[PDB]
């Protein structure tokens, strides 16, 4: 079968240097003159940086000349220009070249931090430049006479040497040296020489900067690439109208800066071709030749010169390098990110008749974004004869359109966004819902997920085009088809405020109200006996309910019983589907029953019901609450009448600290730290005054005597419930408000005596204004902190995605309750939720199998283990997942918006990071966010504790050498480890102690590098997981374990090798590599060794650096050196990662895609 | 092109050598005009209402 | 230190310079290697019978007086007989070789080296010359390596019976019975080698010169031509100080400093070839006029991204002057049309000549934000097509092809003939009479009752929409 020639569509990418007869291929014409455009017909001169000949009409399929003006002439060469009449475009493509007299050298491998060309030659750069400026003359080939290959000399020296031998001897100055050293090099008879001399001498010192070299140099021979290459005969010429010259108003013209460059580097150019033809002097030519060589370097790369400046401004004219690069390496990818048709925005309203899968969307801005819709409709059926009367009537907007965008609109999603998208929640998908108005209203139950408070926040709206994208966007991006957190599986779209205060309010009860104590049939003539006035909303009922419980095999019983409740309960009763109890609405229904209600929900009936129940749950949250008339007046917020007395007293104990201090009974700064508790402490004596008595100080009668309930004080409802406000916030408002701290940090000894509801004077609100700016300005950086971790986060991660299905390997991490210190900080159910087990599981009997090897362990399952003792539970995780290039979806868990396993496919790196980086936002600035970071960063403490090295007994050799070393003996094996610690450190390690592998040998925090290293790669991983789980836990964040190990695994991603047979024995390489390779050696070859490895821990930001693919690294790292690197070493980009298939701008290798690139991955390496 | 040369030919409507570039008003914005100011070059004929 | 400006200013700093006297050594060496390659010049028959067969071109209206000389050392009129003199001279000394002919050789130069000629002409001869030489050498390369590296014979003795001959078969046949051991060798290359003799001879014969007296022209002509630019080159190499001085001046008229004094050397070395020291012209205020010269007949030029001819340049640069006594005079400054009194030309061209005259700004210029916001980002595709246009163009012919098929088969052809449509051109009504066989009046009738045709609706109702 014949292979190909023109347009497929590619697969790969290809990098490498240029030959000269390389750019000529490209080039169409030679620009040789720095001519632009006529000055007055302001056609482009011939032939210069804008030309007809070389590049393309500046007209659309008209010649130059106007010979041939026809839209049929095509393949026609007009014999006056010749300009062969093709479409404009192409003077966005053509390219061009210019004929460099003499050769130049390319900054970029010149200037490249690890100067290219001086270690290809093995040749320092201060030299190179001295030769390239004709400051001293290099010799080459040197044959058998005085003088080395490489060898400098100066002018006079020179002469001297040549006096003596005349030939036979070469030497040469300048770029053409350097030139012919590349090409005299020959890098296969050097590369031999390399070999030997590794083997020959032994020495750390020599044969560690000896080896880098050999394969580097090896590396270029297999590249394919010639090393004189690196010298520029031929320049290319970008296309004209990638640096157009485009007119103005006023008439004024305007271009890039190339234009400038590449003027500069023609006229130049263009001068030393003349002063060849005139024999000028060596100085002058020498001269001409430098301004030419630093022309080309200012325009590549401008800046690593003198940074040449633009004409008559004073801001440096942008080059090529710039163009490419910048904040942060592409400006294409980086944010933002490309304009994007078919979108729009306005501020955002609330809309709570909507259903839970729709939003409000004005009828102006659906009427612009369906335009070519509307028109395809329109003329569908025929109401418009042609697309231009059909723009006419939207134009006229006549009345009959309408109609007809309800129908492009009905079954169409569109996609809402928020301004600062973290989670994958922060874009969803609705259904549109014609609204008379400026105004995009928003389903109140999704406010949560986005963050998007109403304060005038913006969001912005985007139509999913292409069938695929209407089908992507209703089955996954829809708002109903994420309910629930994939950060952490408990659901989002809980009720958030008003709701809750209706709902709360509704279900509550009272001791005597209308009703009490009569029965009903059902809860219908329960709300017959509220809506009428007869009976109250809390009052104790009981009524005559029907539940259901489906406990039989996929069956529903019915049961039926007489429920001591309320009325509310009772009424509310209506809205719960079949299968729950009526147990779940029973109680006082605060905020955090009501979200654990609509996860029962969901993981018992499935989606389906849980989202018409969220709608259903919201309606009556209002409605109840609007019945319900909440307000807050001045009169809501109770004092204690016991606050001024409590003051006092602690007033009294300042006065006694005082009067120690002048008598000197107590020291100065002990004063300040006694002072400073008993005012903390009259504090809390204050807020729980307060709480009390605002909780329950309603003391109410029913028929009998008093009695006393928990307060219906307006208030106090909304904290209770979890509405809003909490005891903290409260406190300000009542009690005293704290004791602010000046900026120094030291907490001033005088706290806030006052409160919100009295007035603050001058001293209190001035002292008030710090903790407010340091809070705005903490929580503005914060924010920015927030965004570079999750950055640093999805980089390193990313390409990782659900590849296989299982793996099957048996291993996993050991599961229990964290348990800090006191009781359960978290149980082992939260811990072990959604994951699939490693092994069977035993009762505390055995012969008892409770969960069969991996089976997902969903909320029966965790039940069951706790109705059982079970303390104890291995889980398999994606640091263990024996799948290469990826992670197999049972090493991973369940967890989604959806509670089914996780589906093939799915790209996990980039919804764990997210998940992490989100919450960032509430950490404090030891403690905190930073401390995070320096997690994830892998980062060794300032001053570490040390680990035994190897198990056995241990002593002490030598004495004070400002480190007094220590030696392990192991039994059996080798003894010979002495380690040198300064032991001015107090030491932990019983001196004369057999120690495990990995105990603490003295104390302080320790490098996670030893975990994973002595104690081995779960011991880390679990390390990582509970400490920076500790910080988020501490301020309330539920981040499911799973995210933050995919992390992990990507840190630990590499490692070093210990034997050898085929591979670099100290090379630092992926695991994944080797693992899939030394299968490749257990059956296969040679067993050859081996190899045995070493796992190594690398940070977030270090191992992310490390990627196969170029033009992903080009994106985030530094753009010029990632080019160089590569173009050197002819690096084939297979694409195959994420980030590389944006910017070509093809199927992401994952998701919907991923079943294409498989199709396609596998359609390569066969026939 | 061949298909508009015979549109304003079936519809005899003589295709100009100017094009329009008047200021309108810009989509959804409505409202009164309280004032109008006529700038021009020195030299040039004010027209009439200018 | 790279910045070339420092690497420049160290380099020249080496050479010193020159003395008062100083100047006139080098100068007269210039003198004197020239003379020696015109002398040199002089010497060469071809180069005579040459300038012979190009004034019979210039008589003959085959050229043109300005391309032949530029005047002797001492009209038409004189033109003419001057080259008679030297006709006349030359057929004197050609028919003398009978030795003797040395004393008049020696005349037919004097008067050939009056002419001061065209410098082009003067190099094709300098041309001519160096490519017959390398005819000659062409020749004289393969006799040797036919015989010394392929026969293996020594040029120790290959060279003792040479000098003096190189032509005739003295060395070839003649040196093959010396009986040496590299002698008999010489038989199987004859062939090869003495047919390729021809055009060596012949040299001798167009250039009337044996291969002896070939050499030692242009041999000495190249000494000459060699020792004239080394002179040169040490004169320019002094006076480097100097377009540094000048170029210091023009700093910021939009060139580079480098771009200046390089422009401007090349203006020093200008100055050394039309120099002359027998003027008593300092050679310092005498170079001055050129390397200015140079500087800014080059900032005129290249300095601009849109390049301008030179008289605007200096229409512009006296509007920048008028505007500054007037500028504090009128005590604002003057009004567009005040300056324009103030200059010769029509006055309202000021206009048109500030147009041009801006310099273009950078696409790159930042604009407001500072957030990489640039000015280029912000300049639309004007050459584009919209989409909701390019939709109905597609329509359109879906439009006009249905209302064609509506008609007769004979009036969609002749419609579509009239017009481009779905066609390479349109065709004169005259052309499609002649297609038809029945012509002229009466195709014209039925194009307009198809028009007609359409006009009316059922048919109008779907074109018409297309009209806004
Ligand atoms: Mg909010
Ligand atoms: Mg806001
Ligand atoms: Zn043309
Ligand atoms: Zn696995």
């Amino acid at each position: 079968l014949k292979a190909q020639t023109k347009t497929e569509e590619f697969d790969a990418i290809k990098i490498a240097l240029a030959s000269p007869d390389m750019i000529r291929s490209w080039s169409f014409g030679e620009v040789k003159k720095p001519e632009t455009i006529n000055y007055r017909t302001f056609k482009p001169e011939r032939d210069g940086l804008f030309c007809a000949r070389i590049f393309g009409p500046v007209k659309d399929y008209e010649c130059l000349c106007g010979k041939y003006k026809r839209l049929k002439h095509r393949g026609v060469i007009c014999e006056k220009c010749g300009v062969e009449v093709t479409q404009t475009k192409v003077r966005r493509e053509r390219m061009g070249h210019i004929e460099l007299a003499s050769p130049t050298a390319h900054i970029w491998f010149l200037k490249s931090l690890p100067s290219r060309i001086g270690l290809l030659l093995d040749m320092p750069l201060r030299d190179i430049e001295r030769v390239l400026y004709f400051e001293s003359y290099v010799v080459i080939e040197g044959g058998m006479t005085n003088l080395e290959r490489q060898q400098i000399l100066t002018e006079e020296q020179y002469l001297d040497a040549l006096e003596e031998f005349g030939d036979e001897f070469d030497a040469k100055m300048g770029a053409e040296a350097i030139q012919a050293l590349l090409k005299s090099m020959d890098l296969e008879q050097e590369c031999e020489q390399l070999r030997e001399e590794l083997n020959e001498t032994n020495s750390e010192t020599k044969r560690k900067k000896l080896t880098k070299r050999i394969k580097l140099l090896e590396a270029f021979v297999q590249s394919g690439n010639k090393p004189e290459w690196m010298i520029l005969t031929v320049l290319p010429v970008l296309p004209p109208d990638l640096r157009p010259l485009v007119p103005l108003d006023g008439g004024r013209f305007a271009t890039s800066d190339l234009n400038d460059l590449y003027r500069r580097v023609i006229n130049r150019n263009n001068r030393l071709k003349r002063l060849l033809d005139l024999a000028a002097p060596d100085i002058i030519v020498r001269n001409e030749k430098r301004m030419l060589q630093e022309a080309v370097d200012a325009l590549l790369d401008n800046g690593r010169r003198g940074r040449a400046i633009t004409g008559s401004n004073k801001r440096p004219l942008k080059s090529l390098a710039d163009m490419i690069k910048g904040k942060q390496g592409r400006f294409r990818q980086n944010l933002l990110g490309k304009r994007v048709d078919y979108s729009g925005r306005s501020v955002i309203t609330v809309g709570p008749y909507l259903r839970l899968h729709q939003c409000g969307l004005p009828k102006k801005m659906a009427l612009e974004l369906f335009k070519p819709f509307i028109y395809g409709k329109l003329e569908l059926r025929g109401l418009a004869t042609t697309i231009k009367a059909a723009k006419k009537m939207v134009e006229r907007e006549e009345a009959v359109v309408w109609d007809i965008l309800d129908e492009v609109i009905r079954e169409h999603p569109v996609l809402l966004n928020r301004a600062p998208t973290l989670h994958r929640l922060g874009i969803q998908a609705f259904e549109p819902v014609l609204i008379e108005g400026k105004a995009i209203q928003l389903h109140p139950l999704v406010c949560a997920a986005y963050n998007a408070d109403f304060d005038g926040d913006q969001m912005a709206v985007h139509v999913p085009l292409t069938l695929e994208a209407q089908l992507e966007a209703r089955a996954l991006m829809m708002s109903t088809n994420n309910i629930l957190s994939p950060a952490n599986g408990e659901p989002i779209i809980v009720p958030s405020q008003d709701v809750v205060l209706g709902l709360y309010y509704m279900t509550r009860d009272c001791v005597n109200a209308k009703g009490e104590g009569m029965v009903l049939t059902g809860p219908k003539e329960a709300e017959r006996l509220y809506r009428s006035g007869l009976a109250s909303l809390h009052a104790r009922v009981k009524v005559r309910i029907t539940e259901y419980e489906k406990d039989a095999n996929g069956e529903l019983v019915a049961k039926t019983s007489l429920k001591d409740t309320t009325v509310g309960r009772a009424i509310l009763w209506m809205i719960v589907p079949k299968g729950l109890p009526y147990s779940i609405v029973n109680q006082a229904l605060g905020k955090k029953a009501i979200s654990k209600m609509l996860n029962t929900c969901y993981r018992i009936l499935g989606l389906k019901p849980t989202v018409i129940f969220a709608d259903q749950i919201m309606y009556t949250g209002f409605a109840y609450a609007a019945r319900s008339g909440a307000s807050v007046g001045i009169d809501d917020m109770v004092i204690p009448e016991k606050k001024h007395e409590i003051i006092s007293e602690a007033e009294a104990e300042v006065a006694e600290i005082q009067e120690q201090f002048q008598s000197g009974l107590v020291t100065a700064g002990e004063r300040y730290n006694k002072v400073i508790d008993i005012w903390a402490a009259a504090n809390d004596r204050v807020s729980k005054a307060m709480m009390d008595n605002l909780q329950t100080e309603t003391v109410i009668n029913r028929d009998g005597q008093e009695e006393k309930q928990v307060s219906f004080n307006s208030i106090y409802m909304m904290a209770d419930s979890g509405a809003r406000g909490s005891a903290a916030q409260i406190r300000q408002l009542a009690g005293m408000r704290g004791l602010m701290a000046k900026p120094d940090g030291s907490i001033i000894e005088t706290p806030i005596t006052a409160n919100f509801r009295e007035g603050l004077n001058v001293l209190q609100y001035f002292i008030s204004t710090h903790g407010a700016r340091k809070g705005l300005a903490d929580t503005a950086l914060k924010t920015a902190n927030s965004g570079y971790l999750t950055r640093r986060l999805v980089d390193v991660a990313q390409d990782l995605v659900v590849t296989e299905d299982d793996c099957g390997t048996h291993e996993g991490i050991m599961m229990t309750p964290v348990i800090e210190g006191g009781d359960v900080k978290e149980p082992l159910r939260d811990r072990v939720l959604g994951r699939v087990t490693a092994e069977d599981v035993l009762k505390p009997g055995t012969a008892d199998i409770l969960v069969p090897r991996n089976t997902l362990l969903h909320e029966q399952w965790c039940d069951l283990l706790e109705e059982n003792s079970v303390d104890a539970v291995k889980v398999r995780s994606v640091v263990s997942c024996d799948t290469d290039f990826g992670v197999c979806a049972h090493c991973y868990g369940r967890d989604l918006a959806r509670g089914h396993i996780i589906n093939k496919g799915e790209a996990i790196g980039v919804i764990a990071a997210q998940s992490i980086g989100e919450p960032g936002t509430q950490l404090t600035m030891t403690g905190g966010l930073p401390r995070v970071a320096d997690l994830f960063e892998a980062r060794r403490p300032k001053e570490p504790a040390i680990l035994a090295e190897i198990s056995g007994i241990v002593s002490f050799g030598k004495e004070t050498k400002g480190k007094r070393r220590l030696v392990i003996t192991p039994v059996d094996g080798s003894d010979p480890y002495e380690e040198m610690i300064p032991k001015w450190r107090q030491l932990n390690v019983f001196e004369g102690e057999r120690v495990e592998r990995g105990d603490v040998i003295s104390d302080g925090p320790e490098a996670p590098h030893d975990i994973l290293r002595l104690r081995g790669v779960h011991a880390v991983t679990r390390y990582i997981v509970n400490e920076v789980q500790d910080v988020y836990r501490l301020q309330g964040v539920k981040i499911n374990d799973k995210h933050i190990e995919v992390i992990v695994r990507q840190m630990l991603r590499k490692a070093t090798i210990v034997n050898a047979g085929s591979s670099d024995f100290l090379e630092g390489e992926q695991v994944e590599y080797s693992r899939v390779k030394i299968a490749n050696r257990e059956l296969e070859a040679n067993g050859k060794v081996g190899a045995t490895y070493s796992r190594d821990l690398l940070g977030i930001t270090k191992a992310s650096l490390a990627t196969e693919s170029f033009i992903s690294a080009a994106s985030f790292q530094e753009t010029t050196r990632v080019l160089t690197e590569a173009a050197v070493a002819g690096k084939r980009d297979e694409l195959r990662g994420l980030k590389e298939n944006v910017i070509v701008g093809r199927l992401i290798p994952a998701g919907t895609g991923y079943a294409y690139h498989q199709d396609r991955m596998r359609r390569r390496a066969a026939g | 092109t061949p298909e508009e040369k015979l549109l304003r030919a079936i519809f005899g409507e003589k295709a100009s050598d100017v094009k329009d570039s008047s200021l309108r008003v810009p989509n959804g914005v409505s409202g009164t005009v309280i004032d109008v100011q006529v700038f021009t070059r020195d030299g040039v004929e004010k027209d009439k209402r200018a | 230190t790279t910045d070339p400006v420092r690497m420049y200013m160290r380099e020249m700093g080496t050479v010193e310079l020159l003395t008062r006297e100083g100047e006139i050594d080098i100068a007269k060496r210039i003198e004197d290697g020239i003379n020696q390659v015109q002398c040199s010049v002089a010497e060469y028959p071809e180069a005579i019978t040459y300038l012979l067969e190009q004034y019979d071109r210039v008589e003959a209206e085959e050229a043109r007086l300005s391309d032949l000389i530029t005047g002797f050392v001492d009209d038409p009129e004189l033109a003419r007989e001057k080259f008679a003199e030297l006709r006349a001279q030359y057929v004197v000394t050609r028919d003398t070789i009978k030795a003797t002919a040395q004393e008049e050789i020696l005349k037919l130069s004097e008067v050939f080296k009056q002419f001061r000629l065209v410098p082009k002409q003067f190099d094709y001869l300098v041309n001519s010359m160096r490519v017959m030489m390398d005819r000659v050498r062409t020749q004289e390369r393969l006799i040797m390596k036919l015989c010394v590296e392929q026969c293996k014979m020594p040029k120790k003795n290959f060279i003792t019976l040479f000098t003096g001959n190189e032509t005739s078969d003295t060395w070839f046949n003649a040196a093959i019975a010396m009986n040496k051991p590299w002698s008999e060798k010489l038989h199987d290359v004859s062939e090869e080698v003495h047919r390729a003799l021809q055009k060596l001879q012949q040299i001798e014969e167009e250039t009337g010169l044996t291969i002896e007296q070939v050499k030692d022209i242009n041999r000495r002509m190249s000494i000459g031509e060699a020792k004239a630019r080394r002179a040169k080159k040490e004169m320019v190499e002094a006076n480097l100080r100097l377009v540094i001085s000048i170029a210091k001046k023009y700093t910021n008229r939009g060139l580079q400093f480098l771009d200046l004094i390089q422009e401007g050397n090349i203006g020093l070395m200008k100055a050394v070839d039309k120099f002359e020291y027998r003027r008593g012209y300092k050679f310092s205020t005498y170079a001055t006029w050129w390397i200015r010269q140079a500087i800014t007949r080059s900032i005129a030029d290249q300095a601009r991204t849109i390049r301008i001819p030179v008289h605007m340049i200096e229409t512009i640069n006296k509007l920048n002057r008028i505007s500054r006594q007037m500028l504090q005079e009128m005590g604002r400054e003057p009004t567009p049309e005040e300056l324009a009194e103030r200059m010769l030309m029509p006055e309202d061209k000021i206009r048109k000549v500030l147009k041009i005259a801006k310099e273009p700004i950078s696409m790159e210029t930042p604009i407001g934000d500072d957030e990489d916001s640039h000015l280029g980002d912000f300049i639309e595709d004007t050459t584009l097509e919209l989409p909701l246009d390019s939709a109905t163009t597609e329509s359109l012919r879906a439009a006009t092809h249905d209302v064609l098929a509506g008609l007769t088969a004979r009036e969609a052809k002749v419609l579509r003939m009239r017009f481009g449509i779905d066609m390479n051109t349109d065709y004169t009504l005259e052309e499609v009479g002649k297609q038809f066989d029945v012509t002229r009046e009466r195709i014209r009738q039925i194009e307009a009752k198809a028009l007609r045709k359409l006009r009316h609706p059922s048919r109008s109702e779907v074109l018409r929409s297309f009209l806004d």
